[PDB]
DNA sequence: GCCTTGACCTTCCCCTTGCTGGAAGGTTTAACCTGTGTGCAGTCTGACGCGGCG
DNA sequence: CGCCGCGTCAGACTCGTAGGAGGTTAAACCTTCCAGCAAGGGGAAGGTCAAGGC
């Protein structure tokens, strides 16, 4: 029975090799088609086996087209939405002579705008890093890309300078306050302690710890030492 | 750039438009501004440079 | 049973039934291996009881207790009717105080000129100024 | 500058009705229909290997 | 053995020019997970408003 009906299978797969993916894989899903069609068959009905099989095969492949065929996964529900959308769009094209409007086919479909928006935002596919953007093979699209991710050496050196000036100032304030604030803000280590934990390391206090913070602010506020950061004011 | 003639040059010399060099010797200048105390930092230096 | 057929028979929908089962408000219906909630004539009448219980006024909890009553063939019509009557009383209090509120609203509104004015006497009766 | 000391605020998670809507993910219909292709690609070409073939 | 043919591999450098896609292939029946509403209420954990004792 597998070897009975292979030719209908290829017939349908080539009827649908209107260019979704490729020939052979489709043909092979059709072969699984035929397997499960035969592996459960009701004979009592008295019809031809082949048609029962046929629609089972149709469903198998018409899924597998839509699961794969994009490196992005868009599950099936969105897929048939797009399908019926365009099935309506063709007839809007005729009976308008003109492209559609989101509100009009929203009315005709009876469903709301922002879905159509994000659909058409999502409906489109990726465009191949090495496409020939030049007139000739001048250079492909790769040159026209930025590494907008990593660093600025300017800002890196600027941040080093921030750090230098800051610990230079911390030398200028109280050892207690400066050290306790290096650790309270997590400087000079990996992790950031908090009010009570810094306290009960040091000692039990809570609110005079706050007032030690305000003290250090007054010590820093001090419009003679700001000038190592009065430009980092603008940083 | 495009080139033209200096018919008075001392050949080991070269012609040069400035602003090109102004970009090309930039962080040099930044360091030297910081060194002379004029612009002690880099955005200060850069603002003076602009 | 077929879960949609059951929900249409009781008028509810499936997530309603599921919400009630989450709240432990009926006999547990089994699933099938595919996962279809196996309802029953037992669940039919449990759900119809639990349906009209709140339309009457019995909440999720006391209506679960009513399905307990039904699932209790040892039940006592007394306590049933006593709770029916406690409900009558609570509805009475509700009616009385809602109509007290109504009367206050009507005293406010008929006292208003409705003269499309900045002089809306209602709001200044409501607001603690002046 | 060491201590609370009391008492007030702001944020952030979590909870209490009766559901509702959404998203992602599954499984079956008996009238049928049996070998593509489908637009390439316009033949660049001289030196050089090597398979067959005498 | 000495052709004959087929088959692979090569085909200067540096600047800039334009942004760019397209046509088509079920529907029903089910499953599980969470967002969100009133109208707020508890409650954690940092704080933060005054005020003291040396
Ligand atoms: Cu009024």
């Amino acid at each position: 029975m597998v070897e009975a009906n292979l030719r209908l299978v290829i017939s349908i797969a080539k009827k649908y090799t209107n260019r979704g993916l490729q020939f052979l894989d489709l043909i092979q899903e059709g072969n699984i088609g035929l397997m499960k069609a035969v592996d459960k068959f009701e004979y009592r009905r008295g019809y031809k086996f082949s048609t029962y099989a046929t629609w089972w095969i149709r469903q198998a492949i018409t899924r597998s087209i839509a699961d794969q065929a994009r490196t992005i996964r868009i599950p099936v529900h969105m897929i048939e939405t797009i399908n019926k959308l365009n099935r309506i769009s063709r007839q809007m094209l005729q009976e308008m002579g003109r492209e559609p409007t989101p509100e009009e086919l929203a009315e005709r479909m009876l469903m709301p705008e922002d879905k159509i928006r994000k659909v058409l935002k999502i409906a489109k596919e990726p465009i191949s890093m090495e496409t020939p953007i030049g007139d000739d093979e001048d250079s492909h699209l790769g040159d026209f890309i930025e590494d907008t991710t990593l660093e600025l050496p300017l800002d890196s050196a600027t941040t080093e300078s921030l750090r230098a000036a800051t610990h230079d100032v911390l030398a200028g304030l109280t050892a207690r306050e400066a050290k306790v604030l290096r650790m309270r803000f997590g400087i000079d280590m990996n992790t950031d302690y908090t009010l009570e934990e810094v306290g009960k390391q040091f000692d039990v206090t809570r609110e005079r710890i706050r007032q030690i913070e305000a003290k250090a602010l007054r010590k820093l506020r001090h419009p003679s030492r700001s000038e190592v950061l009065r430009s980092f004011l603008d940083d | 750039s495009v080139i033209t003639v200096g018919p008075y040059l001392r050949l080991h010399q070269c012609g040069l438009p400035k602003k090109m060099a102004l970009e090309l010797f930039k962080p040099f200048i930044y360091g030297k501004l910081e060194l002379r105390g004029l612009a002690t930092t880099i955005k200060a230096a850069k603002k003076m440079v602009e | 049973m077929n879960i949609s057929d059951v929900a249409k028979i009781t008028g509810l929908t499936s997530k309603a039934i599921r919400f009630y089962e989450e709240k432990g408000l009926v006999t547990p219906p089994m699933r099938s291996e595919n996962g279809y909630r196996t309802y029953t004539q037992q669940h039919l009448n449990e759900l119809t009881l639990l349906r009209q219980a709140r339309q009457v006024g019995f909440n999720l909890e006391e209506s679960g207790e009513l399905v307990n009553l039904f699932n209790d063939p040892q039940r006592h019509s007394a306590d049933v009717k006593r709770r029916t009557l406690e409900k009558v009383a609570e509805i009475e209090r509700h009616i009385e105080e809602l109509q007290s509120m109504r009367d206050q609203l009507l005293a406010l509104a008929n006292a208003c000129p409705g003269d499309d004015s900045a002089d809306c006497p209602i709001i200044e009766n409501l607001s603690g100024c002046c």
